[PDB]
């Protein structure tokens, strides 16, 4: 990755320097200096001595500062300076006040202008994340939460004494649409974080599941198994009306949408093993769109429409892989044991998934270039079915 | 038990 310099923030609350640290080498973009390597720690923008940063490869530092306020908030400021070409050059800088319990938000905040101002890609990293938690609790075993994108600041949307499943985010980021088993069989439902107020979405006889909202929020798609088998469909969110994408006899789920709004990828057993089509939602037969491997399912398309990830099975074991959907070039991304339902940072940097890593007690993180990959901190539960939510 | 009867996706007894 681009190696980079970035300095413990002048004085602790919270250790910001390691937060942005942290972000920029889980994007896989940045490779941050190890703390112990550094030449200077360099409080301000004019105690950057480029030098020492050069003769390390490095070309662009972060340097901050944390200060508390007269009403027990704190000033939080980065400056970025060009340690290269431009030597003691602000490139960005911020400066904002923050409370306590939003100086993670801070070094986030940093962290995304940082990232944005070197790469030109968008940060994703005051983005959040939902899950299932299956914990050992008896009488409200599952649990559907939502954290900071690395694992911070979690919070209860709704427990249950049944299983739930495939969580999905509004493209607002305002509601989670889910399946939920608590009245007895499967049925879709929408909740609105701020409230908690639930939306019945659909309760056919047989499965409702694996929902996922357009990128413009006017439809919701999902697999319902009434016809005798999974089919897809549509429901237009301000009418209610459902339409049916896909008929027939073969299985045909987890859909996940392409940009414009208008099209799906999913996963269907119609050539045998699992294999991930495309079908436009207003007509038009499904096309196969994985070829290499053996078995391909559980796609998530990025949000710029140039990847997806899925599950694939090459020489003989399933991981995380990403399909370049202009060129057809496939890579395998993860390296660990029962690797599925990844889900997409919003900018297509980052890949979130399950895993055996801790007995599926924790998350896993690979970036897309494959560069770096992380356990996400331990739950007190099972942890299932993470989805990454859009932009906040 | 909570399954979608593919035999083979995500929601297929995944609990
Ligand atoms: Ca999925
Ligand atoms: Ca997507």
């Amino acid at each position: 990755g681009r190696p980079i310099g970035v300095v413990p923030f002048q004085w602790a609350p919270e250790d910001i320097g390691g937060i942005v640290a942290a972000d920029l080498r889980n994007s896989g973009k940045f490779n941050p200096l190890d703390r112990a390597r550094l030449p200077q720690q360099p409080g301000s923008a004019q105690e950057v001595q480029p030098a020492a940063w050069s003769a390390l490869g490095i070309d662009a530092v972060v340097v901050g500062q944390v200060t508390p306020n007269p009403d027990g908030s704190y000033n939080v400021a980065y400056q970025l300076v060009d340690t290269g070409g431009a030597p003691g050059t602000v490139l960005a800088q911020n400066s904002y006040k923050v409370n306590k319990q939003w100086l993670r938000y801070a070094g986030h905040t940093a962290s995304d202008e940082v990232f944005e101002k070197l790469t030109g890609i968008k940060g994703a990293f005051r983005t959040r994340i939902a899950y299932v938690v299956q914990t050992n609790g008896g009488q409200f075993p599952y649990e559907l939460r939502v954290s900071d994108y690395d694992g911070y600041n979690q919070f209860v949307v709704h427990r249950s004494p049944q299983p739930l499943m495939s969580p999905a985010w509004s493209p607002d980021g305002s509601k989670l649409a889910y399946v939920t088993f608590e009245s007895g069989r499967s049925a879709l439902v929408i909740q609105t974080l701020a409230n908690g107020a639930v939306r019945q979405v659909a309760s056919f006889p047989r499965h409702n599941g694996a929902p996922a909202f357009s990128p413009d929020g006017s439809k919701l798609a999902f697999a319902l198994s009434k016809t005798g088998s999974l089919n897809l469909y549509v429901m237009d969110l301000a009418s209610g009306q459902i339409r049916q994408v896909t008929d027939g006899r073969s299985n045909n789920t987890e859909p996940t949408w392409f940009p414009d709004s208008q099209n799906l990828a999913f996963t269907s057993d119609q050539a045998g093993r699992p294999q991930v089509y495309k079908v436009n939602i207003n007509g038009g037969a499904p096309q196969r769109i994985t070829w290499e491997g053996s078995q391909n399912q559980d796609a998530d398309v990025s949000s710029d429409g140039k990847f997806m990830v899925m599950v694939s099975s090459n020489g003989g074991q399933q991981h995380i892989a990403k399909q370049d959907l202009a060129t057809g070039g496939v890579q395998v991304l993860s390296s660990t044991f029962l690797d599925e339902t990844p889900s997409l940072a919003p900018n297509g940097t980052m890949v979130i998934y399950s895993s055996s890593q801790g007995m599926g007690s924790v998350l896993n993180l690979v970036s897309t270039d494959g560069r770096f990959k992380a356990r996400l901190p331990a739950t007190d539960g099972q942890v299932k079915f993470p989805a990454w939510s859009p932009y906040l | 038990g909570a399954s979608d009867g593919s035999g083979w996706s995500s929601e297929n007894n995944p609990w």
